[PDB]
RNA sequence: AUCGAGAGG
C-alpha cells in the first residue's frame, strides 16, 4: 500500500496557495523559487539550441535558466558547480535539464483527491511571491479555500507525458464534469455579485468606464458599441459592455417564474448572437449549473473559448465591481423596528401554542395515531410550532431586508448566503437539536441545574428566541454549544468512514474500462456491461431535454 | 501556556458530546478538531 | 524570499525603456504603449488628458497586473492625427495646468498667515 | 506574569495532562444487548481506599 | 490669478493646510495625493551598524525605528540618490551620517530621543539631517530606554529615498479629500434604513458648496471640478513644500515621458 | 485572523496610494471580503469593529464580555455622537482614481491575531534528491529535501483521467525504477550478472 | 495463437479516434520530432516537438498505425490517415 | 401518498392514494395478502427482493436505494456511475459486497488483490494454490511499473 | 513592546507624544480621549497606537544583566 | 419529460434560426417528403455499435431508441413548419449537426468508467452533512456491505 | 435610411419596481384605438409626467464604431429630446389585423402593437428610438 | 463566613441556580426592543446562584469577545486559533534559550475586551493588534 | 530509525 501503490516521488513542489483575478483558468502561478529548483529534460535539437545555450549559459541561479547538462556518455555536468559552466558547447542530442518556464504542462492537485478534477494539467506562469496563484474559478474542482490551504504541483519527464498532460487533463477539458452531466467550474465570489450588480436596468456606464473596460476585454474588436442611451447623454448598459466579453453566436434562452417576452421584473435570459437582450446575469446563468453560460459554450464554441471567457468576464466585473465599491456591515442584519416587533409576537403565539398543547397532553385528551406514541405526537408537534416559528420570522426579516441589503444582495446574486443566514442573524436561530432530538436531561429531570425539574417548555429544551444581533442567553448558549459539538463530531470522524467506503469503491472498479467492442468489461474480461451507461453515451456530453411526446393531454398532442 | 496548563483528556457511551453536567466545570466551546474532538477538555 | 525588491518599481532595467510603442492589429489608426515602471499616478492623468482632445477616439488604460509597476495605453485618434502627437500634447498640457496651480497656491500660500 | 504549575525534566519544561476515569464505587444498570440471555445487569467496580 | 486651476487656502499651519483646489479634473487631483504620498523624495536612515549593544531590544528592531526616525529633508535636492553619486558606497554628497552613543549611567532608566542623535558628516551648508523635534520638550522621538549599565552605540547612514520604496521615506502623513460635499453628482448611493439624510452626517465642506434644489432635474453633464484637500506634513519638509513638491515631481515624470517620445 | 473564527491568507499586499481611503485620509491597514461574512455568521466580528471604533475614538474600553445588555443600538448612538455613522459605514474613494465608491464600506478597527503558519516556512521544491536506503524511495520530509508523495488516491485520479505513461513515470521514473536480472527458466532474479 | 489479425473489410471498431489514442500519437510523435526526427509537414515558424505533431496529425502525415485490441485477443489495426480526427 | 397518473384527458393528475409503511419485512408472506396491489410491493431491503423476485429486482432495489442515499443531500449522480456499481455487485448472480469479504474474493489476479486488504493471507493462498496472476488488472501493472492497459494504454503504437 | 514611532495606517508621528501622554493622565488628572486630543491624534488610527500600547520594555529593564 | 440525452436539439434549431435568417412571413421551401424521409434517414445515420449481424443492429437500435424519441417529437412535420419557420438549408445542416454532435457524444475507448464510477459516487458522500429511516453514510455503508441485518428494515405496500 | 414608425401617445401610468432611475410606462396610440405602447425609460435622464403626451419614432438611420460627436459638425437628426439604439428580439401577431414588435435598447424594453406597419419595423439590428416632449 | 459554597456535580443535582442575583426579587412590559428576550423566571425556591455565567467558558474562550453573538463552531474555532496567535509568552523572552520563540515587535492590547482578561493577564501581555478592518470588494485579491 | 505527542486544511 505505501510503497508500491503510493511512492513519495522527484520532481514535486507544495506550497500555500491564493488566488489571482489577472490570472487565467488554465494557468497556474508558480513562485520563482520552485521554476529554479525544478527541471525539464529537453534534448538539443536545431529548433530550441539557440534558446537552450542561453539558458545554460543564464546558470542555475537565475530563471530562465538550467540546472544540469547531460551529454551523449550519460555523464551530468553540474552548472552550480563546474569549471565549464561557461564555455559549453552544445551537441545535438545533450540533455539540458531546463528551469521550468512560462507556458509549460503540470499536474496541480489537493490532496482530498476524491475527483479526477481533483488533479488538473496547468499552464505554469513564473510569480515573484512564494505562494502558488490560482484562477478564482478553479477553486470549486479542487474545493480550495485560501484559508491556509496548501497544494502540490508535479512536474512531467517526457513529450508524451507532457501531451497525455494537455490532450486529457488540462483545465478547460475538465469544465464539463462526467459526473452529475454538468459544469465544475463557474463565476463565483466578487465576480458574481459584480455580474449582478452591472447586469441590473439601473446600471449605467459612462464613456471613460466603458472604453477602459471595453480595452479590459483582451480580444476586443475595437469597436466601440453603440451606446444604448444616446441623445440626452451617451450612456451605456452594464449588459452592453459585458455582451463584449461573450463570443459571437451564443444564444442562451431561460424563462423564469414569471417571465413574459416584457420581462417586467429583468427575470429570466435571454441572449442572441452573444449580446444579452433582457435579464440580470446571476449564478443560474454564469454558474455551474446546467444550460448555463458555461455548458452552452464549451458545447458550441469549444474549451478553448469557454476558458477564456472565465477571464474576460472576470477582469470586466472585477474592474467595474472595483470602481463602484461592495461591503457589509451590521447594519444589514438589522430589521425594521415593527419587523422585530411582529417577530417577537410571532415566538410567543408558537410559545402559546406549545404551552396549550402540553396543557393538553397533561390532561390525557391527546389521542396519538396508530404507531406512535402520546409523547412522539407531543415531541413532533412542539417541534414543529417552534420550526415554523423559525421560518416564518425569518421570513419576516427577508420581506424586511431591502434591495440596498448587501446581505440580500449576495443571496440574490448567489454569491454567499441563504434564507437560514437571515433568520438566524435578524430574527432568531430557534431550536437546538442533539441526536436527532431536542435537548434532554443530562440532569434528573432537568436540562440544566437552572430549570425546574420536568420541565419541557422550549427554552428548557434548546429554544433560543434570541437572533444572533440580539444576542444568545447564557442556557442558550451552551446548549448551541452542545448542537454544534455534534456537528464537529461529524466532521472529525465522517470523513475516515466516508474515505474508507471510496477506497472500498476504487478498488472494486478498478479494472471496469470500456473496451473496443463498447462493453464494459472487468479485468478478466467479464461483461459488466454490454454497452456504458446502456445508452453508450458519455456522460460530459449529455445534458437534461424534455420528451414532448409524452406529457400533456391527448387534445394538446393532437394539435 | 495557561490553557495546556488547564488540560484534560478522556482515553478511548456518549464521549465526545458536551453533556448537561460539563456546565460550569469544562469549557463548552475550547476542544480540538479532528480525532481528540470532545475527548480532550479544558476546564 | 521571492518578493521583488522595491527599487524595482520606480527604476528601469536593463533593456528596459519607458514607453514601447506598437501598432495594434483590428483598429485604425491605434497605437498601444507600455509605460515601464509606472503606475496610476500617470496612467489616469494622461487617460483623462487625452479624453479631453477631441480628434482622439479611444483612450484607455491598463494595469495587467499589480505585481508589475507598468500600464498599457491605447490611443485611436482621427485620420491624419499622429497618436504619439496626441499623447505629447496631453503631457504638455498637463504640465501647463501644473505649473499654474505651482504659482496660484505660491501666491495664495504668500497671502497666508500662520 | 509566569504561573507555574509544570516540572522542568532535562531543561525541558513539561504539564501533567489531567487523565479522565469513571469513578469506582458506583453501582450502575445496564440493559444487556437484546440477543444476551440476561436482561439487565448491575455492576459496582469496587476500588480499594 | 493664472489661468486654469486655483486654489483657496481656508487654513494653513507649519502642519497642516487645508485649501480648495479648483476648476481641476478629478484625475489630475488624485494623481497629485498619489505623488505627494509615494513619489516626492525625502532623507532617511538607510543603514545602521552596531558597535555595541545591551539594551533589551534587538538590533533589526532599533535599526527599523531608526529609519521611522524624521530628519530635515528641505534641501534634499542638493543631496543625491546614493546609486546616482559616483562614490564606492557613500560619500558626503549623497549620504548623512549620524552618531548614536547612550550609557545607563543613571539608577534611573536612561531614554534616548532622536535629539541625541549627532551628525558626523559634512553638511556642506544644506539645511539637511537634522532630526525633527516638534515636541515641546524638546526630545525627540523615543528610540529605546537603558537600565544602569546598558550602552548602545551605532553609526547611521541616511540616504536619499521615496515613500514608493518604503513608508519611511514618507514626507506627509494623511490628506483629505472630499469633492461633491451635497452628493450632486450622485457618485455614491447612500445606504439608510428609514433617511439617508438624518442617518449619514453632514460633511463641513458641505457650508462651501451651494446647497442643492429638490425641484430642479438631476444634472447628468455636471463633473466634479472643486476639491477639498487638507495636507498634514509629518515635518521632515514644509507643508507648502510638501504640495509644491508633488506638483513638481508630476511635472517631472510627464516630462520624461515627453523625453522618451522625442528619443523614440 | 480575527477572534472570530475567520482564518485568512495574504493574497496582496497594497501602498497607501492604491488603497482606498476615506475623507478623512484614513486607510485600512486590511481588506477582507463581506462574502466570509454571511455563511459563517460570525456577528460578533462586526459588533467588534463598531465597538473599537467607539472605544478609538471616545478612548474608553470597548465592553465585550459575553451576557452583558451592551446592545448594537446604544453603541451606534455612541458612534453617532462621535460623528460617524451608526452603523459603522464611510465613504471610501478608489485609490487608483479618486473616485467615491458607489458603495460605503464597513470601516473600523478590529483585533486581529498573527499566526504561526507563514508560506516560507512550507515552500518545497525537490526534483531530484535524496533517497530512502531500504526502499530506494525519496526521502520523507522538508527538512530532508524530501518528496511529495504520490498517494493511492492521486493513482487513482490519474487513471480516471487515461493518463497511463505519466503514472508509469510517476511511479517509476521520479520515484525508484531499478533493473534486474531474472532466468527464464528459474523465473527469479537470482541471475548473477557480470556486466563488463 | 496466430493469425489474430482482422481484415480491413469487416472491421467493427470506431472509424473515429478516440482521445487517448489522439493524445498517444501526439505525444509519440512530439518524442520523435524532440530527438532530431525528420518532419513531414513543412513549419511555418514553429519549434516545439507537440505544435509540430499537431500539424502533422491535421495534414495526416503521422505514418504510425494504431492497433486495437478486442477483449478476445484478436486485433484490428488502422492508421492514422484512416481515422477520423473530431 | 400524492401520485402522478394520466387523466382521462391524457393530461398527468396528482391522485393521492394510501400506502402502507412496516417496521419489519416479511415479504413473501405479505404479497399474497389479498386486497394490496402485489406488482407495486416494494422493501428497502433489497436482499429480500432479490430471494422474492430474482437477481434482476435485486439490482433494480439497490439502485433504488444508492439513488435515494444520493438524493437526500440533494446530490445528484448521473445514473451511469452507480449503475456500474450495482452490475458490478449484482453480476456474479448474487450480492457481491464492496468488501474483503464479496469483491476481493474472486477470480481475479493476485496482486490486485493483495492491494486492497488480507494482503499477506492472499499472497500465501496464492502461493499454494499455484496461482497464475495474467497481469491484465491496472494493480499488477502499477506493481510492476508498467504501462497499464489504461486509455494510453489499451491499444499499441505500430509504426508503418 | 515600546512605542511605535509612527501610527501604522497614516505614517503621522507618535513616538514623541508617549511620555507627554502619560503626565497629561497623571500630573492634570485627565480621560484617555481628551487626553489624545491634546496630543493632537484626531484620528482613530492614530489613537489606538497610543491607546492600546502596552510597554513591556518597562518589564524587560527589570531584569538586571 | 426531462432526463439526460446526449445532443440538446433545442440548441440547434435557435443556431439554425439565427444562423440562416429564418423569416416567419415567407412560406418553407421544404417538402412533406423532404422532413419525414430526412427525420427517418437522420434516425438511420446514428450508429453507436457499428456491426452488421442482426445481434449488434438490435442492440444499437434498443441504445438509440430514446434518443429517436426525442429526434421524432422535436422534429415532426408540424412543428418543423409551424413551430420553427425553418429552411429546406436549415433543415439539412440541423440534420447533419445532430448526427456530427451524437457521434462525437460516444464513450471513448479506454475510459476507465469504473474509476470514474467510484470516484463520482465517493465524492458527494464525504461532502454529506447534517428521519424514521436510516439515511446516509451509516445506510449507503449498509448498501455497500451487503448487511445481512440492517437498522431499519421497511415494507412499503401499495 | 429614412423613417420607420411615427406617432404620438399618451402616458397612461409610470411605474419604478426596484429601480430609482428607471421606470416602465404604459401609453396608448392618439387616433389608433388598438395601438398602444410599453417601454422603459430612464426618468432620471428625461422624466415622464404621469398622462403626459409624447411623440415618438423609429427610424433606421442617422457595424461602425462609435464615434462621439466631437464639433457637432455631425448634424443630428434628432429634435428630440430622449433617443436611444437597441436591437428587437421577437415579432409576433397577438391577432388577424394586428402585430406586435419587440425591442432592447441595452437591456431597456420595449413593446409596440399595432397593425398596419408590415413593412415598416422589419427584423433588424438596426433600431432607433427618438421622444420628444 | 459560608457566604460561598463548592458544588460537585453530584451535588449540583439536587440544587436550584439563579443566573443573576436579580432573579431574587419582586415582580409587579416597557422594554428596549435590541436587549435580548430573558425568560421571566417564574421559579422560586432558588438554593444558589451563580457568580457570573461568563464563568462557564475556558481560558481561551474568555479572550472571544461577544461570543453569544457568534454561532458556537467559530468559537470553538477561535479558541483553536488563539493558541496559534503570537505574542509575548513571557516577559523573560530573552533570557530563556527556548526551541522555538515568536514575540510581536509592537503588541497591542485589544479595543473589545472580555471582564475575564483581567485575570487572564490578556491586556498586560497580548497576542494580536488593533488593525484598522475595512469590509470591502477591492480588486478581488 | 521506532514510538509518542501537537497542529494544519
Ligand atoms: N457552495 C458552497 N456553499 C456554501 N458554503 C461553502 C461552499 N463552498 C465552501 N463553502 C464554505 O467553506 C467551508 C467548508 O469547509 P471545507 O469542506 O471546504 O474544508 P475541508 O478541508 O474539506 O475539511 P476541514 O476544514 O473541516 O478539515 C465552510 O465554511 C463552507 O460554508
Ligand atoms: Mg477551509
Ligand atoms: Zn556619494
Ligand atoms: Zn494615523
Amino acid at each position: 500500500r505505501g510503497n508500491l501503490m503510493g511512492k513519495r516521488v522527484d520532481f514535486s513542489a507544495r506550497t500555500v496557495i491564493s488566488g489571482d483575478p489577472n490570472l487565467e483558468l488554465d494557468q497556474v502561478g508558480v513562485p520563482k523559487s520552485i521554476a529554479k529548483t525544478l527541471t525539464y529534460p529537453e534534448v538539443v535539437t536545431p529548433y530550441n539550441i539557440d534558446r537552450l545555450t542561453q539558458l545554460v549559459r543564464n546558470g542555475p541561479n537565475e530563471h530562465p535558466g538550467a540546472k544540469y547538462v547531460i551529454r551523449d556518455s550519460g555523464d551530468r555536468i553540474d552548472l552550480r558547480y563546474s569549471k565549464r559552466a561557461g564555455d559549453i558547447q552544445l551537441q545535438y542530442g545533450w540533455k539540458v535539464e531546463r528551469h521550468i518556464m512560462d507556458n509549460d504542462p503540470v499536474l496541480f492537485n489537493r490532496q482530498p483527491s476524491l475527483h479526477k478534477m481533483s488533479m488538473m494539467a496547468h499552464r505554469v506562469k513564473v510569480i515573484p511571491y512564494s505562494t502558488f496563484r490560482l484562477n478564482l474559478s478553479v477553486t470549486s474542482p479542487y474545493n480550495a479555500d485560501f484559508d491556509g490551504d496548501e497544494m502540490n504541483l508535479h512536474v512531467p519527464q517526457s513529450e508524451e507525458t507532457r501531451a497525455e498532460l494537455s490532450q486529457l487533463c488540462a483545465v478547460p477539458l475538465q469544465i464539463v464534469s462526467p459526473q452529475s452531466n454538468k459544469p465544475c467550474m463557474g463565476i463565483v465570489q466578487d465576480t458574481l455579485c459584480g455580474i449582478r450588480k452591472l447586469t441590473l436596468r439601473d446600471t449605467f456606464i459612462e464613456l471613460d468606464q466603458v472604453l477602459n473596460m471595453l480595452y479590459w476585454v483582451p480580444d476586443w474588436d475595437g469597436v466601440i458599441p453603440t451606446p444604448a442611451i444616446i441623445k440626452p447623454k451617451p450612456l451605456w448598459s452594464g449588459k452592453q459592455i459585458l455582451s463584449v466579453a461573450i463570443p459571437n453566436g451564443i444564444h442562451l434562452q431561460r424563462f423564469d417564474e414569471g417571465t413574459t417576452l416584457l420581462s417586467p421584473k429583468d427575470n429570466g435570459m435571454l441572449i442572441i448572437d452573444g449580446q444579452i437582450i433582457f435579464g440580470v446575469v446571476e449564478k443560474k446563468t454564469v454558474g455551474s449549473s446546467n444550460g448555463g453560460l458555461i455548458h452552452v459554450v464549451t458545447r458550441e464554441k469549444g474549451p478553448q473559448v469557454c476558458a477564456k471567457l472565465f477571464g474576460n468576464i472576470q477582469k470586466v466585473v472585477n474592474f467595474w465591481l472595483l470602481h463602484n465599491g461592495f461591503s457589509t456591515g451590521i447594519g444589514d442584519t438589522i430589521a425594521d423596528g415593527p419587523t422585530m416587533r411582529e417577530i417577537t409576537e410571532t415566538i410567543a403565539e408558537a410559545k402559546k401554542k406549545v404551552l396549550d398543547v402540553t396543557k393538553e397532553a397533561q390532561a390525557n385528551l391527546l389521542t396519538a395515531k396508530h404507531g406512535m406514541t402520546l409523547r412522539e405526537s407531543f415531541e413532533d408537534n412542539v417541534v414543529r410550532f417552534l420550526n415554523e416559528a423559525r421560518d416564518k420570522a425569518g421570513r419576516l426579516a427577508e420581506v424586511n431586508l431591502k434591495d440596498l441589503n448587501n446581505v440580500k444582495q449576495m443571496v440574490m446574486a448567489g454569491s454567499k448566503g441563504s434564507f437560514i443566514n437571515i433568520a438566524q442573524m435578524s430574527a432568531c436561530v430557534g431550536q437546538q437539536s442533539v441526536e436527532g432530538k431536542r435537548i434532554a436531561f443530562g440532569f434528573v429531570d432537568r436540562t440544566l441545574p437552572h430549570f425546574s425539574k420536568d420541565d419541557y417548555s422550549p427554552e428548557s429544551k434548546g429554544f433560543v428566541e434570541n437572533s444572533y444581533l440580539r444576542g444568545l442567553t447564557p442556557q442558550e448558549f451552551f446548549f448551541h454549544a452542545m448542537g454544534g459539538r455534534e456537528g464537529l463530531i461529524d466532521t472529525a470522524v465522517k470523513t475516515a468512514e466516508t474515505g474508507y467506503i471510496q477506497r472500498r469503491l476504487v478498488k472494486a472498479l478498478e479494472d471496469i474500462m470500456v473496451h473496443y467492442d463498447n462493453t464494459t468489461r472487468n479485468s478478466l474480461g467479464n461483461v459488466i456491461q454490454f454497452i456504458y451507461g446502456e445508452d453508450g453515451m458519455d456522460a460530459a456530453h449529455i445534458e437534461k431535454q424534455s420528451l414532448d411526446t409524452i406529457g400533456g393531454s391527448d387534445a394538446a398532442f393532437e394539435k | 501556556t495557561l490553557s495546556h496548563l488547564r488540560r484534560t483528556n478522556t482515553p478511548i457511551a456518549k464521549p465526545r458530546q458536551l453533556h448537561n453536567t460539563h456546565w460550569g466545570l469544562v469549557c463548552p466551546a475550547e476542544t480540538p478538531e479532528g480525532q481528540a474532538c470532545g475527548l480532550v477538555k479544558n476546564l | 524570499m521571492n518578493a521583488p525588491d522595491r527599487f524595482e518599481l520606480f527604476l528601469l532595467g536593463e533593456g528596459e525603456s519607458k514607453l514601447k510603442i506598437d501598432p495594434d492589429t483590428k483598429a485604425p489608426n491605434a497605437v498601444v504603449i507600455t509605460f515601464e515602471k509606472e503606475d496610476h499616478t500617470l496612467g489616469n492623468l494622461i487617460r483623462a488628458e487625452l479624453l479631453n482632445d477631441r480628434k482622439v477616439l479611444f483612450a484607455a488604460y491598463k494595469v495587467e497586473h499589480p505585481f508589475f509597476a507598468r500600464f498599457k495605453l491605447r490611443i485611436q485618434t482621427t485620420e491624419g492625427y499622429d497618436p504619439k502627437d496626441a499623447l505629447k500634447n496631453a503631457c504638455n498640457s498637463i504640465i501647463n495646468k501644473l505649473g499654474a496651480l505651482k504659482t496660484n497656491f505660491e501666491t495664495e500660500w504668500n497671502l497666508q498667515t500662520l | 506574569f509566569d504561573m507555574g504549575g509544570y516540572f522542568i525534566i532535562n531543561g525541558s519544561e513539561k504539564v501533567l495532562i489531567a487523565q479522565e476515569r469513571s469513578a469506582g464505587n458506583i453501582v450502575q444498570v445496564f440493559k444487556k444487548a437484546a440477543p444476551s440471555p440476561i436482561s439487565h445487569v448491575a455492576e459496582i467496580r469496587s476500588a480499594l481506599e | 490669478s493664472e489661468e486654469g486651476p486655483q486654489v483657496k487656502i481656508r487654513e494653513a499651519s507649519k502642519d497642516n493646510v487645508d485649501f480648495i483646489l479648483s476648476n481641476v479634473d478629478l484625475a489630475m487631483a488624485n494623481s497629485l495625493r498619489r505623488v505627494m504620498i509615494a513619489e516626492i523624495p525625502t532623507l532617511a536612515i538607510d543603514s545602521v551598524e552596531v558597535e555595541t549593544n545591551t539594551t533589551v531590544l534587538a538590533d533589526e528592531f532599533i535599526a527599523h525605528r531608526l529609519g521611522l526616525i524624521p530628519l530635515q529633508s528641505m534641501d534634499i535636492e542638493q543631496l543625491e540618490y546614493s546609486r546616482d553619486c559616483f562614490c564606492e558606497d557613500h560619500c558626503d554628497k549623497c549620504s548623512v551620517v549620524l552618531t548614536l552613543q547612550a550609557f545607563g549611567e543613571s539608577e534611573s532608566t536612561t531614554n534616548v530621543y532622536s535629539k541625541d542623535l549627532v551628525i558626523v558628516s559634512n553638511l556642506m551648508g544644506r539645511n539637511i539631517g537634522h532630526p525633527i523635534i516638534q515636541d515641546k520638550e524638546g526630545n525627540g522621538v523615543l528610540i529605546c530606554k537603558l537600565r544602569k549599565g546598558q550602552e548602545l552605540k551605532l553609526t547611521c547612514v541616511a540616504k536619499k529615498g521615496i515613500a514608493k520604496e518604503h513608508a519611511k521615506w514618507g514626507p506627509a502623513a494623511a490628506i483629505e479629500f472630499e469633492y461633491d460635499p451635497w452628493n450632486k453628482l450622485k457618485h455614491t448611493d447612500y445606504w439608510y434604513e428609514q433617511d439617508s439624510a438624518k442617518e449619514w452626517p453632514q460633511s463641513k465642506n458641505c457650508e462651501y458648496e451651494d446647497p442643492p434644489n429638490e425641484g430642479d432635474p438631476f444634472d447628468y453633464k455636471a463633473q466634479a471640478d472643486t476639491f477639498y484637500m487638507n495636507v498634514e506634513s509629518v515635518g521632515s519638509i514644509p507643508v507648502d513644500q510638501v504640495v509644491v513638491r508633488g506638483i513638481d515631481t508630476l511635472q517631472k515624470k510627464v516630462a520624461s515621458i515627453l523625453l522618451a517620445l522625442t528619443q523614440m | 485572523a480575527s477572534r472570530h473564527g475567520q482564518k485568512g491568507t495574504i493574497g496582496i499586499t497594497y501602498r497607501r496610494e492604491d488603497m482606498p481611503f476615506t475623507a478623512e485620509g484614513i486607510v485600512p491597514d486590511l481588506i477582507i471580503n463581506p462574502h466570509a461574512i454571511p455563511s459563517r455568521m460570525t456577528v460578533a466580528h462586526l459588533i467588534e469593529c463598531l465597538l473599537s471604533k467607539v472605544a478609538a475614538l471616545s478612548g474608553n474600553e470597548g465592553d465585550a464580555s459575553p451576557f452583558t445588555d451592551i446592545t448594537v443600538e446604544g453603541i451606534s448612538k455612541l458612534l453617532r455622537e462621535h460623528g460617524y455613522q451608526s452603523r459603522g459605514f464611510e465613504v471610501m474613494y478608489n485609490g487608483h482614481t479618486g473616485k467615491k465608491l458607489m458603495a460605503q464600506i464597513f470601516f473600523g478597527p478590529t483585533y486581529y491575531q498573527r499566526l504561526r503558519h507563514m508560506v516560507d516556512d512550507k515552500i518545497h521544491a525537490r526534483a531530484r534528491g535524496p533517497m530512502q536506503v531500504l526502499t530506494r524511495q525519496p526521502v520523507e520530509g522538508r527538512s530532508r529535501d524530501g518528496g511529495l508523495r504520490f498517494g493511492e488516491m492521486e493513482r487513482d485520479c490519474m487513471i480516471a483521467h487515461g493518463a497511463a505513461s505519466f503514472l508509469k513515470e510517476r511511479l517509476m521514473e521520479a520515484s525508484d525504477a531499478f533493473r534486474v536480472h531474472i532466468c527464464g527458466i528459474c523465473g527469479l532474479m537470482t541471475v548473477i550478472a557480470k556486466l563488463n | 495463437l496466430k493469425e489474430k489479425a482482422i481484415p480491413k473489410d469487416q472491421r467493427a471498431t470506431t472509424p473515429y479516434m478516440t482521445k487517448y489514442e489522439r493524445a498517444r500519437i501526439l505525444g509519440t510523435r512530439a518524442l520523435q520530432i524532440s530527438m532530431n526526427a525528420p518532419v513531414f509537414v513543412d513549419l511555418e515558424g514553429e519549434t516545439d516537438p507537440l505544435r509540430i505533431a499537431m500539424k502533422e496529425l491535421a495534414e495526416k502525415k503521422i505514418p504510425l498505425v494504431i492497433r486495437r485490441y478486442l477483449p478476445d485477443g484478436s486485433f484490428e489495426d488502422w492508421s492514422v490517415e484512416e481515422l477520423i480526427v473530431d | 401518498y400524492d401520485r402522478k397518473v394520466p387523466s382521462p384527458t391524457g393530461e398527468y393528475v396528482k391522485e393521492p392514494e394510501w400506502v402502507l409503511e412496516t417496521d419489519g419485512v416479511n415479504l413473501s408472506e405479505v404479497m399474497t395478502v389479498p386486497g394490496i396491489d402485489p406488482t407495486r410491493i416494494y422493501t428497502n431491503s433489497f436482499i429480500d427482493i432479490m430471494e422474492v423476485l430474482g437477481i434482476e429486482a435485486g439490482r433494480a432495489a439497490l439502485y433504488k436505494e444508492v439513488y435515494n442515499v444520493i438524493a437526500s443531500d440533494g446530490s445528484y449522480v448521473n445514473y451511469r456511475h452507480m449503475a456500474l456499481l450495482v452490475d458490478v455487485m449484482t453480476t456474479q448472480g448474487g450480492l457481491t459486497s464492496v468488501t474483503r469479504h464479496g469483491f476481493n474474493r474472486s477470480n481475479t489476479g493476485a496482486l490486485m488483490r493483495c492491494s486492497f486488504e488480507e494482503t499477506v493471507e492472499i499472497l500465501f493462498e496464492a502461493g499454494a494454490s499455484a496461482e497464475l496472476d495474467d497481469c491484465r488488472g491496472v494493480s499488477e501493472n502499477v506493481i510492476l511499473g508498467q504501462m497499464a492497459p489504461i486509455g494510453t494504454g489499451a491499444f499499441d503504437v505500430m509504426i508503418d | 513592546m515600546i512605542v511605535p514611532v509612527r501610527c501604522f495606517s497614516c505614517g503621522k508621528v507618535v513616538g514623541d507624544k508617549w511620555e507627554s501622554y502619560l503626565n497629561l493622565l497623571q500630573e492634570d488628572e485627565l480621560d484617555e480621549g481628551t487626553a489624545l486630543s491634546r496630543l493632537g491624534l484626531k484620528r482613530y488610527c492614530c489613537r489606538r497606537m497610543i491607546l492600546t500600547h502596552v510597554d513591556l520594555i518597562e518589564k524587560f529593564l527589570r531584569y538586571n544583566p | 419529460a426531462n432526463w439526460p440525452l446526449p445532443v440538446n436539439i433545442r440548441r440547434i434549431i435557435q443556431n439554425a434560426q439565427q444562423t440562416f435568417h429564418i423569416d416567419h412571413t415567407k412560406p418553407s421551401d421544404l417538402t412533406i417528403k423532404d422532413i419525414v424521409l430526412g427525420v427517418k434517414d437522420l434516425q438511420e445515420n446514428l450508429l453507436v455499435l457499428r456491426g452488421k449481424n442482426e445481434i449488434i443492429q438490435n442492440a444499437q437500435r434498443d441504445a438509440v431508441t430514446l434518443f429517436c424519441c426525442l429526434l421524432r417529437s422535436r422534429l415532426a412535420t408540424r412543428r418543423v413548419l409551424q413551430e420553427y419557420r425553418l429552411t429546406k438549408q436549415a433543415f439539412d445542416w440541423v440534420l447533419s449537426n445532430i448526427e456530427a454532435q451524437f457521434l462525437r457524444s460516444v464513450v471513448h475507448p479506454g475510459e476507465m468508467v469504473g474509476v470514474l464510477a467510484a470516484q463520482s459516487i465517493g465524492e458527494p458522500a464525504t461532502q454529506m452533512t447534517l428521519k424514521k429511516v436510516t439515511s446516509g453514510v451509516p445506510r449507503l455503508k449498509e448498501i455497500l456491505n451487503v448487511a445481512k441485518n440492517m437498522k431499519t428494515p421497511s415494507l412499503t405496500v401499495y | 435610411s429614412n423613417t420607420l414608425f411615427d406617432d404620438i401617445f399618451q402616458v397612461s401610468e409610470v411605474d419604478p419596481g426596484r429601480y430609482n432611475k428607471v421606470c416602465r410606462i404604459e401609453a396608448a396610440s392618439t387616433t389608433q384605438d388598438q395601438c398602444k405602447l410599453t417601454l422603459d425609460i430612464n426618468v432620471e435622464l428625461f422624466p415622464v409626467a404621469a398622462q403626459d403626451s409624447l411623440t415618438v419614432t423609429i427610424a433606421s438611420s442617422l457595424t461602425r464604431s462609435w464615434r462621439p460627436p466631437q464639433a457637432g459638425d455631425r448634424s443630428l437628426a434628432d429634435d428630440y429630446d430622449y433617443v436611444m439604439y437597441g436591437t428587437a428580439y421577437k415579432f409576433e401577431e397577438v391577432s388577424k389585423d394586428l402585430i406586435a414588435v419587440y425591442y432592447s435598447f441595452g437591456g431597456l424594453l420595449m413593446r409596440l402593437e399595432g397593425n398596419y406597419r408590415n413593412l415598416n419595423n422589419l427584423k433588424q439590428e438596426n433600431a432607433y428610438l427618438l421622444i420628444r416632449r | 463566613e459560608g457566604l460561598v459554597e463548592y458544588i460537585d456535580a453530584e451535588e449540583e443535582e439536587s440544587i436550584l441556580i439563579a443566573m443573576q442575583p436579580e432573579d431574587l426579587e419582586p415582580a409587579e412590559l416597557d422594554v428596549d426592543p435590541a436587549k435580548r428576550i430573558r425568560v421571566s423566571h417564574h421559579a422560586t425556591t432558588f438554593t444558589h446562584c451563580e457568580i457570573h455565567p461568563s464563568m462557564i467558558l475556558g481560558v481561551a474562550a474568555s479572550i472571544i469577545p461577544f461570543p453569544d453573538h457568534n454561532q458556537s463552531p467559530r468559537n470553538t474555532y477561535q479558541s483553536a486559533m488563539g493558541k496559534q496567535a503570537m505574542g509575548v509568552f513571557l516577559t523573560n523572552y530573552n533570557v530563556r534559550m527556548d526551541t522555538m520563540a515568536n514575540i510581536l515587535y509592537y503588541p497591542q492590547k485589544p479595543l473589545g475586551t472580555t471582564r475575564a482578561m483581567e485575570y487572564l493577564k490578556f491586556r498586560e501581555l497580548p497576542a494580536g493588534q488593533n488593525a484598522i478592518v475595512a469590509i470591502a470588494c477591492y480588486s478581488g485579491y
